[PDB]
């Protein structure tokens, strides 16, 4: 490790494991459906996903 | 008690005597010790242990299971004379995977933790069904030969042999790997039985002893000429081996002159108690450089399996055959029945390998068994079936008694 500015590992240390939010970014969907015109099987499937 | 001495083995195979410490703990010692093995390969001119990524470095058993870092060495079950390994052993921390929507999830996980079926099994499977339909076909056309004993059994017969023995043939000679070659002995197996009772089946008259003997003579060779030639599945050739020549021998004289079966049979009892002494000796004679004594030494242990179970089958055919419930002195059998089966339950604990331990034991056991069941469907009465389930229930239960108490 180095502390001359571009290593951004430098005075971080490591704790354990745990959860992480990782590099993707979603997109909302387009022309969502209204709540009473949504169909349930792609409705609770898009939502857990 | 100080310190014990043991080989520590290393890298590719060097194995190092060490003289180590009996009372510190042994995740003192790994550090040090690798240093020394390393030193050593250095000075041999070989090339030293190194590290791959993340891992650690750990001191095992021969058998790779890893000593208790905190425990000493003396508190674990290593004496002077030992062995133990010192190894790299990688990390496993890695992400954990998850599906949520369940139809896809069960489809993905299912497909890794079991084996579909596949070109190279349904092969195996096709050879299985024919070898199985053959023998029921040999069966039915050696029934009809009981109310008609015509050329019709043989003729028909003899054919079916001829064409499943010329199909094995091309097998063989193409076979090109042991996938192939399983294939080709499941097929060769099953042309035996076809040409046995089809060679029987040819002397006219009533079926019996004089027929009898073509039988099991053509079997004796077949079988013997099978192995000569294949050099494969020794056990369940020379099983057959033993018990076609044997019967043979007490086919030809029943059929010249025999006084009573209890003779034959007494002396079929005799030959194999003699055969069964000698055991060892014959599988001993019957069976880079390194490799010479691999072969032999497993070539040796399939002669003697399949001997000593060969053997357990006419004692126990014939013991069953000997005793009985209403002839002459009924206790005389039955005691020496029990004399017979202490000698085998007592030396079947000088054999070393599993099966033929296991296969000696279990052969006294059937033995006690089936006379018991003798002695109660004949000769039957409330108080015989009665005491019979009785001494048949406890009989093995004090046999696993007295090893898991």
């Amino acid at each position: 490790r180095k502390p001359d500015g571009k290593d951004l590992n430098f005075g971080v240390v490591r704790v354990g494991v745990g959860m992480t939010r990782p590099e993707v970014t979603w997109g909302e969907p387009q022309n969502m459906p209204t709540d009473i015109e949504l169909e349930p099987v792609t409705g609770k499937a898009l939502q857990e996903f | 008690p100080q310190a014990v001495v043991v080989g520590v083995m290393a890298g590719e195979g060097v194995q190092i005597g060490v003289l180590l410490d009996a009372n510190a703990p042994v995740s003192v010692m790994t550090d040090p010790l690798l240093k020394v093995v390393n030193s050593r390969l250095r000075e041999l001119g070989e090339a030293p242990l190194e590290a791959t990524g993340r891992g650690r470095w750990a001191l095992c058993l021969v058998d790779g299971a890893p000593l208790r870092a905190t425990q000493s060495l003396t508190e674990q079950d290593v004496y002077d004379g030992d062995r133990l390994w010192i190894r790299f052993i990688a990390d496993t921390e890695r992400r954990s995977q998850v599906i949520e929507h369940i139809s896809t999830a069960v489809a993905s996980d299912l497909s890794k933790r079991f084996a579909r079926i596949d070109p190279i099994v349904a092969v195996q499977v096709g050879a299985s069904m024919v070898a199985t339909g053959v023998v029921l076909a040999t069966g039915v056309l050696g029934w009809w030969r009981w109310h008609h004993n015509t050329w019709l059994t043989t003729i028909y017969t003899a054919v079916i042999g001829v064409l499943v023995l010329a199909v094995a043939m091309l097998l063989l000679m193409r076979a090109k790997t042991d996938a192939d070659r399983r294939v080709a002995d499941i097929m060769l197996m099953s042309a035996i039985m076809p040409v046995t009772v089809a060679a029987a089946a040819a002397p006219p008259g009533p079926v019996g002893s004089p027929q009898a003997v073509l039988g099991f003579g053509v079997l004796t060779v077949a079988a013997a000429l099978a192995l000569r030639f294949t050099g494969r599945r020794l056990g369940i050739y020379t099983t057959i081996v033993i018990i076609g020549a044997l019967t043979m021998l007490a086919a030809l004289a029943r059929m010249v002159a025999a006084t009573s079966a209890v003779t034959l049979l007494s002396s079929l009892l005799l030959i194999c108690v003699v055969a069964y002494h000698a055991a060892p000796a014959l599988s001993r004679r019957l069976a880079s450089s390194v490799r010479d004594v691999l072969l032999q030494a497993e070539r040796a242990r399939s002669f003697l399996s399949g001997l000593l179970t060969g053997l357990g089958v006419m004692v126990v055919v014939c013991m069953t055959s000997l005793c009985d419930p209403h002839t002459g002195q009924r206790w005389l059998p039955l005691i020496l029945a029990g004399f017979t089966s202490g000698f085998l339950l007592l030396r079947g604990r000088s054999y070393v390998d599993r099966w033929q331990s296991i296969t000696l034991a279990g052969t006294a056991v059937i033995i006690a068994a089936a006379v018991c069941v003798r002695y109660a469907l004949e000769l039957s009465s409330p108080l015989a079936v009665s005491i019979v389930a009785a001494i048949l229930v406890l009989l093995p239960a004090a046999g696993m008694a007295a090893a898991a108490h």
